């Protein structure tokens, strides 16, 4: 609404980092993991998944990449 | 239909053995997928007794 | 009887022959 | 002919929830006596599709089981009732179930079949073995990109009349309504003419259906609600590895959240290598997705279907010997003890063995 | 009634069979069955 | 489990990580693998083995 | 990050798959060794329709 | 092949085809002739 | 057992599903008023044609 974008950037904060800007350095969520949630392996899945598409799955890249 | 003849024999004979040995094969595998009904879930099994479904990687 | 009585023996000679590769297995096979 | 026996009816559009009747095909065991399986075709879809994947010999699944494939309300040849709601639409297959004298079946889902599979088990859970869901989950779908199209591809459908559109102008309209090739085919074939010609007409029901749809409330097929609750017997789910149905990122929580049993991923639940294909849904078309679900289907039906939940596998019926609750038997002098539960016959109801077997025990002694 | 509730309650498969055999076509019962019951339909 | 029980993982995977550094070609790993355990108790009061 | 340990459990999870589908995987392997013991066999099958054809 | 691009842009076909099984038009004339005969 | 606080939960968690079929039941109730009104509304499509069908 009128007093909408003003009201609620006075009521809460944003985010100011722009640390995902910067494409390779996105994690593919090893960083902090789950390790006790039922669905720990699906985590685990997904995160070799994301590791794979990245390189087309020529994890050799990844390796001598920097992390 | 009594005496066929003598190099018949050497191939009925020849035939024979070839095909005991790979009949014998066909059970080996037909067996394992037999025993392999009675293994389920490789994950949920204790240590010492997923050494004893393959018996002999404990020797 | 003249017939019919021969499909069943062509079948028979034709994989014998598909299943001939040497040239010399071909030959007898013609015999 | 013998092995497939699907029996013959016509819709009954029904005013009262309870007096539907449901039909569909039946496929018969290669042994005499055998469990029955009941399986849900996903909406709109054809049953005839799932016959080469239940009738394959490669697979013998009808080996292990009779297979009923069933149609829900408002789906192919059952009777016609606007309401969705699952504990309705549950009652029916209980009623099914009594007409055809089935004590208790195996349950299977493809999609939101699944979802129908499962409510079946949570409403009537001492009579189901077990589910088995296809590329689904007890989830809120309304949102799914996957579920959108179907949603309104059924949209489209309502805006053909088909006493004044001629089969050309089918054609056209579903070709360039409908993009994906599959729902394409499956509504084409769920197009037939009723006897004298009279008109052509959707098998399926799609005035009641696109209510469900385009009203994307809890009653929406799309959603699964708190008030289906948790199904207690044994469920495994099988989803391709990409599939817009099912995502393994957060869409296999539920499965631990409505499932009391579940035990997790790699037990219970599995993916199916595979790539990114929006055509993986229909796993029987392809061989690779299909001998894998069958050969994990086989699994559930032979060791772990119909199994107490304390129990591993079938294997432990008779050497594994359960825990008892201290003051849970009526028998004041019974020496509370670990017990072997008790696993029945199939129709142990509507068949006399236990009658019978007594009278050949008393023989012996 | 009584009448009325008592009332109540092979070579086709080889015709289609030979012609999947000259196409040398994976075959099975249950699509010859089918098949068997187009025709009759 | 050797599968999901990480305290076998994480030893199973580190021991297969230091008896394949024989292939640098040091001496032989059966000799000074005791030392090397004994020399994780000197630099390991960093990390308070 | 210092991901060492992380690729001890991305790799136990693998293998964790791996023995999940030991019965998929086994059982394609030897459809292949049945169809190459199945094409062997053709032999025998030929000979003993030799008698009916002579 | 200029032409045939340009243009480019019976219940015996859909149960064969749940079946996976690759049909020829040959076969689909029999069958269809099989049943009529 | 005192299963006084318990009474208040399985109401609550019964009018928590009672309000999200809010849509579902309040849309029936209107299915037959509509009814109702699309009834009512015969008689002036029968007057309308009237003047046409003398
Ligand atoms: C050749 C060995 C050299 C060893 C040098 C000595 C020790 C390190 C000193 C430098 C400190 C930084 C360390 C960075 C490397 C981390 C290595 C590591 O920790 O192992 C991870 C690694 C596995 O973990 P990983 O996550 O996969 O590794 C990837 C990285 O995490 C991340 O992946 P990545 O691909 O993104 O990174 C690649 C890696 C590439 O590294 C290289 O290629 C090495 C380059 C050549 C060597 C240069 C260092 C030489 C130092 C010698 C001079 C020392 C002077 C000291 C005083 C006098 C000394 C006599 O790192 C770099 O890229 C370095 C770039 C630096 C960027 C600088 C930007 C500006 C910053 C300015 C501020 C700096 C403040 C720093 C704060 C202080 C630092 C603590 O473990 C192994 O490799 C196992 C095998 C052993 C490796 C050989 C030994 C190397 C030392 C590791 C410790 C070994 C412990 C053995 C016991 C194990 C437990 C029982
Ligand atoms: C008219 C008022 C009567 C007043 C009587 C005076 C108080 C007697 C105290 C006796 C101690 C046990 C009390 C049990 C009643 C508990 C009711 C209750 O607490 O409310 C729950 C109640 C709802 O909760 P609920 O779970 O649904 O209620 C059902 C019960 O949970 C369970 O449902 P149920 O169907 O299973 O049971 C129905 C209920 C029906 O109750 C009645 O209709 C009252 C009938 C008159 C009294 C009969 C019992 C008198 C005690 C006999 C003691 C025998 C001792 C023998 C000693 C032998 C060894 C030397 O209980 C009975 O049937 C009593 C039968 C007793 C059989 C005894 C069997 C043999 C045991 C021998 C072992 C001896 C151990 C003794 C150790 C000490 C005691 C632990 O709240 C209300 O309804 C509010 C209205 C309150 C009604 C008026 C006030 C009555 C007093 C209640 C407490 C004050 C409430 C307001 C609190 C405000 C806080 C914000």
């Amino acid at each position: 609404s009128l007093h909408e974008k003003m009201q609620t950037d006075y009521l809460w904060v944003k985010d100011h980092s722009q640390a995902d800007s910067w494409a390779k350095a996105r994690t593919h969520g090893y960083n902090y993991i789950a390790h006790t949630v039922p669905n720990k392996k699906e985590r685990y899945e997904m995160i070799w998944r994301s590791m794979g598409k990245s390189t087309d799955w020529e994890l050799e890249k990844f390796r001598l990449g920097k992390k | 239909s009594s005496a066929s003849s003598k190099a018949l024999d050497d191939i009925e004979n020849e035939l024979s053995f070839h095909a005991a040995i790979w009949l014998n094969a066909y059970a080996d595998y037909t067996m394992f997928l037999f025993e392999l009904e009675e293994y389920n879930d490789p994950n949920d099994y204790l240590m010492h007794e997923n050494f004893d479904f393959f018996r002999g990687l404990e020797t | 009887q003249a017939p019919g009585n021969q499909d069943k023996i062509l079948k028979w000679i034709s994989t014998l022959s598909n299943k001939a590769t040497t040239g010399e297995s071909r030959s007898y096979c013609t015999q | 002919s013998r092995i497939i026996n699907h029996l013959r009816g016509d819709p009954v559009y029904q005013d009262n929830t309870k007096d539907v009747s449901l039909r569909g095909t039946f496929l018969r065991g290669k042994y005499d006596d055998l469990p029955t399986m009941i399986f849900f075709t996903e909406a709109c879809d054809l049953t005839a599709n799932w016959i080469p994947f239940f009738t394959n010999p490669q697979y013998d699944i009808l080996a292990h089981r009779n297979v009923w494939l069933l149609n829900p309300r408002n789906f192919g040849n059952s009777d016609r009732h606007p309401s969705f709601d699952l504990q309705e639409m549950s009652d029916d297959v209980m009623r099914f179930m009594y007409s055809q004298k089935i004590s208790m079946a195996t349950l299977g889902g493809h999609g939101i079949g699944g979802k129908i599979a499962l409510a079946v088990g949570c409403y009537h859970a001492e009579r189901v073995t077990g589910v088995f869901s296809i590329d689904s989950s007890p989830m809120d779908q309304r949102y799914h990109e996957a579920f959108k199209e179907f949603k309104g591809y059924v949209n489209a459908l309502t805006e053909i009349n088909f006493k004044t559109w001629s089969d050309k102008d089918v054609k056209v309209f579903l070709k360039e309504n409908i993009k994906d090739p599959k729902w394409r085919s499956i509504f084409t074939n769920n197009i037939s003419k009723n006897a004298k010609t009279q008109s052509d007409s959707f098998n399926f029901e799609i005035n009641y259906l696109n209510h469900n749809l385009n009203f994307n409330k809890a009653d929406s097929l799309g959603n699964w609600a708190v008030k289906n609750g948790i199904y207690t017997g044994r469920a495994h789910f099988i989803f391709p590895e990409y599939s817009r149905w099912v995502h393994l990122a957060t869409n296999t929580l539920p499965m631990h959240k409505v499932c009391a049993r579940v035990k997790g991923f790699g037990h219970d639940i599995f993916y199916v290598q595979g790539d990114e294909n929006p055509l993986n849904h229909w796993v029987y078309d392809f061989e690779n997705y299909a001998n894998v679900v069958a050969s994990k289907l086989n699994k559930f039906l032979h060791s772990y279907d119909g199994v107490h939940a304390l129990l591993k596998d079938r294997t432990e019926i008779g050497n594994f010997m359960i825990p008892d609750r201290i003051k849970s038997r009526n028998d004041s002098k019974h020496i509370y003890g670990d017990y072997s539960p008790a696993h029945l016959h199939h129709n142990w109801r509507f068949n006399h063995i236990y009658e019978k077997h007594d009278e050949l025990d008393k023989k012996l002694n | 009634k009584r009448l009325l509730e008592k009332l109540n309650t092979a070579p086709q498969n080889l015709e289609v069979e030979n012609i999947l055999k000259r196409y040398h076509i994976n075959y099975t019962q249950a699509l010859i069955d089918e098949l068997v019951d187009w025709k009759t339909g | 489990n050797p599968n999901t029980e990480e305290n076998t993982i994480d030893s199973d995977y580190l021991a297969a990580s230091g008896t394949v550094e024989a292939e640098k070609e040091i001496t032989s790993i059966d000799d000074y693998l005791g030392l090397v355990f004994a020399i994780a108790y000197v630099f390991g009061v960093f990390f308070y083995v | 990050p210092l991901l060492q340990r992380f690729y001890r459990r991305a790799a136990a999870n693998e293998i964790f798959t791996m023995e999940a589908f030991y019965h998929e995987n086994i059982e394609n392997k030897l459809r292949n060794l049945m169809r190459i013991t199945k094409g062997q066999l053709e032999y025998w099958d030929i000979h003993t329709s030799y008698g009916e054809i002579r």
